[PDB]
RNA sequence: GUAAGGUCCGGUGGAGCCGCCGGUAUCGCGGAUCCUGCCGGGAGUAGCAGCGUAGUCGGGUGAGAAUCCCGACCGCCGGAGGGGCCAGGGUUCCACGGCAAUGGUCGUCAGCCGUGGGUUAGUCGGUCCUAACCCCGCCCGUAACUCGGCGCGGGGGAAAG
RNA sequence: CUAAGCCGCCCGGUGGAUGGCUCGGCUCGGGGCGCCGACGAAGGGCGUGGCAAGCUGCGAUAAGCCCCGGCGAGGCGCAGGCAGCCGUCGAACCGGGGAUUCCCGAAUGGGACCUCCCGCGGCUUAUGCCGCACUCCGGGGUUUAUCCCCGGAGGGGGAACGCGGGGAAUUGAAACAUCUUAGUACCCGCAGGAAAAGAAAGCAAAAGCGAUGCCGUGAGUAGGGGCGACCGAAAACGGCAGAGGGCAAACUGAACCCCGGGCCGACGAGGUUCGGGGGAUGUGGGGUUGUAGGGCCCCCGUAUGAGACCCUCGCGGGUGAAGCCGAAGUCCGCUGGAACGCGGCGCCGGAGAGGGUGAUAGCCCCGUAGGCGUAAGCCCGCAGGGUCUCGGGGGACCCUGAGUACCGUCGGUUGGAUAUCCGGCGGGAAGCUGGGAGGCAUCGGCUCCCAACCCUAAAUACGUCCCGAGACCGAUAGCGAACUAGUACCGUGAGGGAAAGCUGAAAAGCACCCCGGGAGGGGGGUGAAAAGAGCCUGAAACCGGGCGGCG
């Protein structure tokens, strides 16, 4: 980029600036980091490192503390969802609702369980962002609500894929990420009686 | 009949020249030569031809002035084409 | 018909770029409750015979038949939604399919007809 | 240029040809936004290629 | 004009139509050039399709025959 | 607000935008006789002379005439500023209709613009012959070739011979 | 009541920034597809539209012609006009297969100062077709002329990748010559969708492994170096992917191969036969290896059985072009030019990805979540018909790659250092009772192997191209080109190479009146708003008028 154009100095002597500049008519300037048209100076590189890395324990004390935050009351209010009608946290449900498949069915279920008021909330406060990410495909900037958790899927996965702001996890795949979005630890989550006995056993 | 002849020149020069030489003027295709052009306006026409004149216009288009015998009316020809 | 791509740019480009057979299938508008009773179909492309009433626009709940149908501009002329030009012409405004119902389906065709029996 | 070979003039005659101006109708048909084409040219300024 | 009524008809047939469709060409060309009431302007376009149509089945016609004798 | 700046009020605009937390970056403009675009004073100024100092009077056209057309008179080149015709140019050729732009001023005029037309060969030239010279095949050299080359066979080569 | 002039505010002109937008760029893990040509390629010239200049597409059948299939009422490109025509006898459009396909161009019967011309033979009544370049291969004829006839090859192109050769300097060493730059830029030759390599005369020594290729690591280590600047590996180990075969000779001796025809078979496989061309200077059978392998000879047994593969007269299944189905509000009130908005009342959801629609829409439309169909081709299988392969012990006989391995010297190259590899020159064996390697040479021991002949998929490299994605750019940015862009233009030439996006929801694109030569001006209309085409916003510089201050 940048770096087509066969340009000759003028050089010393002409009343100008020692700028290369091209060999026909008008005679621009060409091939410098600040001439119109040009290449840039520094620009981004695909050779750069942006992976970063983190030990696989240091990982595991991560997730441990995350899990054990899902589970409070300050932080889980100070996040920003409303409990007001959750029975109890941590959120355990018995295994039943991992054989659940219909949205409806599903819906109803949370409106029992007290976290479709989460829901609601989660699809208000999602809405157009601002921004050029709407060209490129992200023009909506989704929230967060409940986070199911299950020791095994059967349908459930199915059956909450499309409520707004809720994901469905299986424990075993269960990252930081799905607990703390956005580093903000503190996420609603509803679990089940296998995934918190799974959850004893790999102690985290 | 064949592809020699592509329009006839409907020009007021044309006209004339129908009018006093017993002359048809045609724009027909470059490939053709003179024995092409003068049996396609024989087989076409029944007419016989005298004489025929080529020329290739600054547009890249042959055209050709074919004098008919003393024998055949060009009048006829052009009527029957519609010239007029 | 698949359109897998979430992009924007794609989409977009699909919709232009589109060939005229797949433009067909872009000019469909709902029918009414009771068509829609009457032959389990929720939606067809809008001939011209077919009967409309339409929603969206200031000839919003104005009745009549499709004059016109524009499968370049996805676009349509109906009966009665004109405007005045400055010397004194009725012309026809172009009213997307979309903002348009179906009271009426003129059926003469056997290839709508098997599109009906198909989508039934 | 007096004695001119048959390629050397067709290749003017096309040229000659090629240099018109933009059709009205068609500037109507554009409505205003296609009025010239690059291949304009002036026998006396602009010189052909060959 | 239609492949199927081209085809109903014979080669030789097919022939003398494609000479008379030429001639009216060249006659249609000529009045465009003359004069301006141009009634029907795409009767150039409807002969020279008609042309091709008629050569198109002609030289079906000729490779099937080929085909069928040998 | 010491500030980099932020926020409010009043107009235009018609479709997106922001506070806080945590990350990322082609992240902050007066210069580089910096790059691209636009616009100023110089200026209604220089130039429109020098080598051939050229127009005037009536009439016409046209909304409009020093500049276009006719007549007369006065002039300039007159071994070319006249006549014929290459290379080069490529439609500038002809008629009609025009003056937004071009023409060192004006323009009804034009090598300009728009619309139609114009180049007719047995005898004129190419085509034929060969000159200086060039190319191809075989052959030899080269790591190799689209490179270098003697000798044979073939072909080209003059629009003023 | 001050003339010019200065600063500040308002309005107007000039200009095109900013803001918002995007059918274009850039980058990318994974996935798909990868060669075209004498049956005449790619690049190019010229033509082709009713009105047609550019681009795009097509070729005298010239923005097209025909057949099968999909879609189902409009269509006649970018491109909003007039006129007309095509389509329900199914158009336009899409996927497959055909027809036409001017001239040059490897360009090829011979020539090019002009992409146009001139030739020679058979057929044809004639129109008009078929043959004729050079360098070769396999045949025939004769004239023995490479002269004629039949069949068949090579030629040119391709963005990057690949293979084989030739091969610099700026630059660094703070100068510079060994060195580095560098086996790099660039040049010549040669292939493909990949190429090359590839199965041990190898790697290593307490043990041992067992073709090649690629990655991690070994490692800035062994080692090279005016031992200066600097240059620089392999083995082992962990992974991806896995695959191994054929000749020459010993022996046999026409039991053989190709072209054309016939017959039996199914039209195929296979079997058989005739003519021609090859072949005893060896077609075919066998045989491919290291304390050995194989031929031949001898002895025991085996084959009865068990494989493997070939073909589809036939059948079944899978995959496979266009493509088809796919839920839920256009329900009341308000603002509004127009609801996608606000409040209320509802529904679907394996579908709350994304886009359009007169505002910001799960339920208006496309689509998504999830499913279906498909000619040809490809893959698998059934069944029938054929071909082909298969054991051990002993020997004293025979065979196992020559200007080759290797030695000396010279040049290049390498980390290769007295111990890398290639080449030239001069010498040059053994050859099975044999030979080679184990980092200076030679001797002995030990270990590991059998060169001087050939082939080999998958794991890999690339992206002209195609699906998909993005903490990339948002019109001086991003590719040079968001658009009639390698276009216009500059240079004899090699070659160099721009600028240029936006009316509005709908043209509803200002009917009529006065003035003017005209351009246009003033009224009056359209529109929510002139946003008036010199069209989204309209900054600054600069200029004109009014206003306030000085003058």
């Amino acid at each position: 980029a940048g770096k087509r154009r066969v340009t000759e100095n003028i050089g010393k002597g002409h009343s100008m600036a020692r700028v290369e500049r091209l060999k026909t008519p008008p005679r621009y300037a060409a091939f410098v980091p600040f001439a119109r048209g040009g290449r840039r100076t520094h620009p981004p590189k695909v050779e750069k490192i942006i992976w970063e890395d983190i030990n696989k324990k240091e990982k595991r004390l991560a997730l441990m503390s995350a899990i054990a935050a899902t589970a409070n009351y300050d932080l889980v209010r100070a996040r920003g969802h409303i409990i007001d009608n959750v029975p109890q946290l941590p959120l355990i449900v018995v295994d039943d609702l991992q054989k659940v498949q219909k949205t409806r069915e599903t819906r109803e279920i949370f409106k029992k369980l007290g976290i479709w008021d989460d829901i609601v909330r989660a699809k208000e406060k999602s809405g157009v962002r601002a921004g050029k990410g709407k060209m490129r495909g992200r023009r909506y900037k989704k929230a967060k609500g409940p986070l199911i958790v299950v020791g095994k899927n059967e349908g459930i996965v199915l059956g909450a894929r499309n409520h707004p702001g809720v994901d469905v996890v299986v424990v075993d795949n269960l990252g930081v990420e799905h607990l703390a979005p956005g580093t903000h630890p503190g996420r609603l989550t509803v679990w089940t009686v296998s995934a918190i006995e799974r959850l004893r056993e790999l102690y985290g | 009949p064949y592809k020699v002849i592509i329009r006839p020149v409907v020009t007021e020069k044309a006209i004339s020249l129908i009018e006093k030489e017993n002359k048809l003027t045609f724009i027909v295709d470059r490939r053709a030569t003179k024995q092409d052009i003068k049996r396609a306006v024989e087989e076409i026409f029944n007419v016989k031809v005298e004489k025929v004149n080529t020329l290739i216009t600054p547009r890249g288009e042959k055209k050709a002035y074919v004098k008919l015998k003393p024998e055949y009316s060009a009048s006829e020809v052009a009527a029957r084409l519609g010239l007029f | 018909m698949k359109i897998s791509s979430k992009q924007p740019r794609k989409q977009r480009k699909f919709l232009y770029n589109a060939p005229l057979h797949v433009r067909q299938k872009l000019m469909s508008a709902p029918l009414s409750r009771e068509l829609r009773e009457k032959y389990k179909v929720r939606n067809l492309p809008v001939r011209v015979g077919d009967k409309v009433r339409i929603m969206r626009g200031d000839y919003k709940g104005h009745e009549g038949k499709v004059v016109e149908v524009d499968l370049k501009r996805y676009r349509i002329y109906v009966e009665g939604a004109t405007l005045r030009k400055t010397n004194g012409t009725e012309v026809f405004y172009p009213i997307h399919p979309s903002n348009v119902m179906i009271i009426e389906l003129n059926l003469e065709d056997e290839k709508r007809k098997k599109i009906i029996e198909r989508r039934a | 240029a007096r004695n001119k070979p048959l390629a050397k003039k067709l290749r003017l005659a096309k040229a000659l040809k090629q240099n018109r101006r933009v059709p009205v109708w068609v500037i109507v048909k554009t409505n205003r936004r296609v009025l010239t084409h690059p291949k304009r040219r002036y026998w006396r300024r602009t010189k052909l290629k060959e | 004009m239609k492949p199927s009524e081209i085809r109903e008809m014979s080669i030789e047939e097919i022939d003398a139509k494609i000479r008379e469709l030429r001639l009216q060409l060249a006659k249609e060309r000529g009045l465009l050039t003359m004069g301006t009431s141009l009634e029907n302007p795409m009767v150039i376009r409807n002969l020279r399709r008609d042309i091709a149509r008629l050569l198109t089945i002609k030289k079906e016609k000729l490779r099937e025959r080929e085909k069928g004798k040998v």
